[PDB]
RNA sequence: AGAAGUCCAUUGAACCUUAUCAUUUAGAGGAAGCAGAAGUCGUAACAAGGUUUCCGUAGGUGAACCUGCGGAAGGAUCAUUG
RNA sequence: UAGGAUAGGGGCCUACCAUGGUGGUGACGGGUGACGGAGAAUUAGGGUUCGAUUCCGGAGAGGGAGCCUGAGAAACGGCUACCACAUCCAAGGAAGGCAGCAGGCGCGCAAAUUACCCAAUCCUGACACGGGGAGGUAGUGACAAUAAAUAACAAUACCGGGCGCAUUAGUGUCUGGUAAUUGGAAUGAGUACAAUCUAAAUCCCUUAACGAGGAUCCAUUGGAGGGCAAGUCUGGUGCCAGCAGCCGCGGUAAUUCCAGCUCCAAUAGCGUAUAUUUAAGUUGUUGCAGUUAAAAAGCUCGUAGUUGGACCUUGGGCCGGCCGGCAUCGCGCUCCUAGCCCGGCAUCGUUACUUUGAAGAAAUUAGAGUGCUCAAAGCAAGCCAUCGCUCUGGAUACAUUAGCAUGGGAUAACAUCAUAGGAUUCCGGUCCUAUUGUGUUGGCCUUCGGGAUCGGAGUAAUGAUUAAUAGGGACAGUCGGGGGCAUUCGUAUUUCAUAGUCAGAGGUGAAAUUCUUGGAUUUAUGAAAGACGAACAACUGCGAAAGCAUUUGCCAAGGAUGUUUUCAUUAAUCAAGAACGAAAGUUGGGGGCUCGAAGACGAUCAGAUACCGUCCUAGUCUCAACCAUAAACGAUGCCGACCAGGGAUCGGCGGAUGUUGCUUAUAGGACUCCGCCGGCACCUUAUGAGAAAUCAAAGUCUUUGGGUUCCGGGGGGAGUAUGGUCGCAAGGCUGAAACUUAAAGGAAUUGA
């Protein structure tokens, strides 16, 4: 059972502190190996599209989801990018900058994407929303 | 392996639980008789007895069948004027009845006498 | 329970309700001050000494009849031993359990038993240099314990 | 009164040699884990799963696995006075 | 210790000397994408996370280092030197420091004008006057925040429901509306004379004149299967393209894609990514779990740590209207306060705890007041005859821990009356200081005061709580397959011997390998060897667990019972550390019956590196030394209390008449009945608990708190990598991360 002593404070908190690091969220975010993933701790980054791939959909699903697999300007990773809407693929091109943001579930891949966890959401300075709805084109 | 103070309290609330009118504490200590008067006082047990054959002690108790729960704060906290408010509301089933016994160096008394006497202590139980 | 087994036995003396002596109890305290000193210089130590009042004399309890426990009429008359009875008793058991062990090299249950009684004497002896029964440079050698007692 | 220069001290940047730490980076060769997909060989387990299953240890074999020793029931027996 | 230096204390530094100082209450080291605080976000309460940034404190001016001036600097909008970088050159030389304001390059996901002014607030100089990229003003500015347009009203109308006839109608009620229907009224968005604003401008507030028919003065962002509010509408596409946080949709009839219409939510805003809080009682002090879902160490000992039984008056009264002031059987006062002989006095145990107070920066938070037109704000303002000015405000509170002071003395710590070295109304003695009798100064000392030593008469109620259904120790009769050493025995198995017999024996579902007329298998007597200890033998015993079963002897140990013996809190659980720890395994001797990993054969089979059969090596046994693991299981740590009924059973004890193939009679042993302790368990039952299976402890839990140790936080990766440590080795202990994944899992139900 618990400690319960009036003198046990040391007890207890030493206790919780040894015990913190068995839950994932804390070890996480204490840890310190999210400055050594491809964002290195931001929310977007700017690349160069090296090539664009296309990758199948798991089981349940059939199809073939276009992604773009980009290199990181700040650390030169590589990394692939969906690029999310019908024909979006056709406005990238090879060697345009590309902004890059995360998939959701932050680093965790995605619906039926196999090991894809970036989305492209902006092209050579111009929104993919914009040049998917005709609002403003490259 | 013993404090006492416990027991005789989960004895209490046992033996009126099971409807019993007489209960029996064996070792006894000036603080349990004087939590059981504040007890007798508040209305929620009968008149008890202290048989000494010589020893620690002995005692019997004449349940009313009022009582619903008396229990210890063992880690008996220290527990000022102030937040004898948070402690009833954590402990107690409302505002209108039910009470906290404290161990304050003016004797053994409820949070309400407590209250209007101004003075603070170690919290030892209670009961509703 | 038991300190070093899971025995729970309640088996023990229970004196009566009656501190005085009894009704037909009619001998004087100087009397059975003269027995106990008498015992003792005999080598009786306050157990086996309250066994023989109790048993002969017809002497329930030394503390009822003469106001005194034993032990303090043996140290107001200079004739308590120097280490304490029931450590005394717990030396000679670890001493008799040690020269069996030489022995019995491969008698694991008597190396157990070893250690709980030497456990027992440090605790005892903790208890007796905290209390100024022993002097508190009295320490407890499996050597040279022979030559203390028997 | 006194400048240049100079002598010994003192604070001491900077550079060099070895050692050492700490952090990033290459590698012949090896050996893992994962995911995927209509490949191959068997049948290990779930029924007494067709030799009950499993745990520790040790050896052996294409693979699952097999065998010896000791243990458990999470057994397929809560049961012999019949 | 003595110096030197400094404005000054100080190993600050020098000489000499000593050997210390910190550390499981975490030193030293490492990380910090770490300046500290006031504070910020979220907050039922408790908490979690953040704090570069305008206030306070510190630090730096490319990196180090050294300085001058000065009251003040180790200054950088000062100097000197070096390192890095870099500029002008007439080639000898010269000058550098934007982490000031603006601006540029680079870095990036990520951030404004190379503007005006000292007019406000303040600083500064010789100074009322100069200066101020401090600071203000304007510009850019959907960072956040406040208020608040995009329409209101009328009758017409195809109509549409209640309410008037409610019959049978028909329309008329609040108008609910597709109505680009008809009709005027209203207004600021915009534009702009003017005044005002301002340092000069600008914006706002006032304002002349303009400025509204609904196509415009035109609202968006996301959605419409579920979660979750809103289509089983219409085209396209056909497991494609695509959507989809998650579950899922799409394979020719798509409620999910691509579009239209329609509807839904928020609305001048809404979506997305990342971080963080909530949800999360999924970090649990409040407040979670550990039989089977993840999770009790194999077992016991043990130091620190945490926890710790009962006991020593405020009890019996007066007193004035919750408390003061007394009195009972209240250890004292010279000195401070000191009533008209009188309460309420100070040092001759400390703390925690609690009460009250002081001292605590502002801003922020809470909060009193106040109509910036409301609000976010701000600290103002309100009245006068809104006339030579009146009344003013600019509160108050919170502030954990530490430090200071005050009352209380229950609760709990730590220190402690058995060597009386105790207190004590008093007596002088070893000895010194010296006052008012020295109007002066003092100066050894007579009654006198004080330490303090001090031999004794003094008084007194003269001074040690009890003996825990806590613990230890002793004693008594016992009990046990508890341990160790020696010793006794048993049949069986294998081998050999001696004798008899003749064809098979063995093994299997069936066979074969194997043995056999040098007689196998069988029978009989005996010997040797090594292992094992049947039956009795159990919902039985003993042990910390692993484990322990032939006799007898010896050695020490042990539980329970009994007890009018003893000590007196000595105790519970336990980091460090330590003993023991099945089997297998390792090294070396001994042994070597049986069985038997490996291996060799015989079968079976599609194969059979297996199951089955035969021969067997290590091993199994023993000694010395290692190893330290098991489903080491009750998958349930230990100590304590309470809680239900019953019958058995083992140990001990007590009480019963009634019988023994017992016993000079009895007692006792065997049996029967009753009771009490202590074990191993079992049966029935909820008034209980639980997800249930189940459990009389897995109960006494949202009505949550007896104490303590270990340990879990979705499934994998993985008990893996790495470092350390132990081991001869096999391996043991300690023990990640990347990555991956939407379930894995427990109990029970119905089917198959
Ligand atoms: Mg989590
Ligand atoms: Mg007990
Ligand atoms: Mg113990
Ligand atoms: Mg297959
Ligand atoms: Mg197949
Ligand atoms: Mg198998
Ligand atoms: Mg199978
Ligand atoms: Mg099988
Ligand atoms: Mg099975
Ligand atoms: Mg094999
Ligand atoms: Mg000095
Ligand atoms: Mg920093
Ligand atoms: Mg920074
Ligand atoms: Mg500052
Ligand atoms: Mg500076
Ligand atoms: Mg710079
Ligand atoms: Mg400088
Ligand atoms: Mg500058
Ligand atoms: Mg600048
Ligand atoms: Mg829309
Ligand atoms: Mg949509
Ligand atoms: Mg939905
Ligand atoms: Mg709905
Ligand atoms: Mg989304
Ligand atoms: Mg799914
Ligand atoms: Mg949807
Ligand atoms: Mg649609
Ligand atoms: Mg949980
Ligand atoms: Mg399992
Ligand atoms: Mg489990
Ligand atoms: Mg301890
Ligand atoms: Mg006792
Ligand atoms: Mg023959
Ligand atoms: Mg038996
Ligand atoms: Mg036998
Ligand atoms: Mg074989
Ligand atoms: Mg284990
Ligand atoms: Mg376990
Ligand atoms: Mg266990
Ligand atoms: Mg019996
Ligand atoms: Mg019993
Ligand atoms: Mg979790
Ligand atoms: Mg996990
Ligand atoms: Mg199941």
């Amino acid at each position: 059972g618990k400690t319960r002593g009036m003198g046990a404070g040391r007890k207890l908190k030493t206790h919780r502190r040894n015990q913190r690091w068995a839950d994932k969220a804390y070890k996480k975010s204490h840890l310190g190996n999210e400055w050594k993933k491809p964002f290195a701790g931001s929310s977007h980054a700017k690349g160069i599209v090296l090539e664009k791939i296309g990758i199948e959909a798991k089981q349940p699903n059939s199809a073939i989801r276009k992604c773009a697999r980009v290199q990181l300007v700040k650390n030169g990773k590589k990394i692939a990018a969906f690029v999310p809407n019908d024909g979006c693929l056709n406005f990238i091109e090879e060697n345009d900058e590309v902004l890059i943001a995360g998939f959701g579930r932050k680093g965790h891949a995605v619906g039926d994407i196999p090991g894809v966890r970036f989305k492209v959401v902006k092209v050579s300075g111009v929104s993919l929303l914009a040049l998917f709805k005709e609002k403003k084109e490259k | 392996g013993r404090r006492i103070l416990n027991d005789a309290l989960r004895t209490m609330v046992n033996a009126e639980r099971r409807g019993k009118a007489t209960a029996q504490l064996q070792p006894i200590s000036g603080v349990m008789i004087s939590f059981l008067n504040i007890m007798k006082h508040r209305g929620y047990i009968k008149n008890f007895e202290v048989f000494d054959p010589h020893r620690v002690g002995k005692i019997t108790v004449e349940l009313q069948g009022r009582i619903k729960d008396c229990k210890a704060l063992t880690y008996r906290q220290d527990l000022r004027a102030t937040e004898i408010e948070k402690y009833r509301t954590r402990m107690l089933p409302t505002r209108q009845w039910g009470y906290v016994v404290v161990t304050t160096p003016n004797g053994v008394l409820d949070h309400e006498e407590a209250i209007r006497q101004n003075v603070g202590g170690q919290v030892l139980g209670y009961f509703h | 329970g038991r300190m070093h087994s899971r025995g729970k036995g309640i088996s023990s003396s229970a004196l009566p309700y009656k501190r005085t002596p009894p009704s037909w109890v009619k001998t004087a305290v100087a009397d059975v001050d003269e027995l106990i000193t008498k015992a003792a210089k005999k080598g009786q130590m306050p157990s086996q000494i309250g066994v023989l009042l109790r048993d002969q004399h017809g002497i329930p309890l030394v503390k009822s009849v003469t106001g005194s426990k034993i032990l303090r009429i043996l140290k107001a008359h200079g004739l308590a031993p120097e280490i304490p009875e029931d450590l005394y008793f717990l030396i000679k058991k670890a001493v008799a359990i040690r020269k069996h062990l030489e022995r019995n090299r491969k008698d694991k249950d008597s190396k157990f038993r070893l250690i709980l009684v030497e456990s027992r004497i440090h605790r005892l002896a903790r208890y007796y240099k905290r209390t100024k029964k022993l002097p508190p440079t009295w320490k407890y050698e499996s050597a040279t314990a022979s030559t203390l007692v028997a």
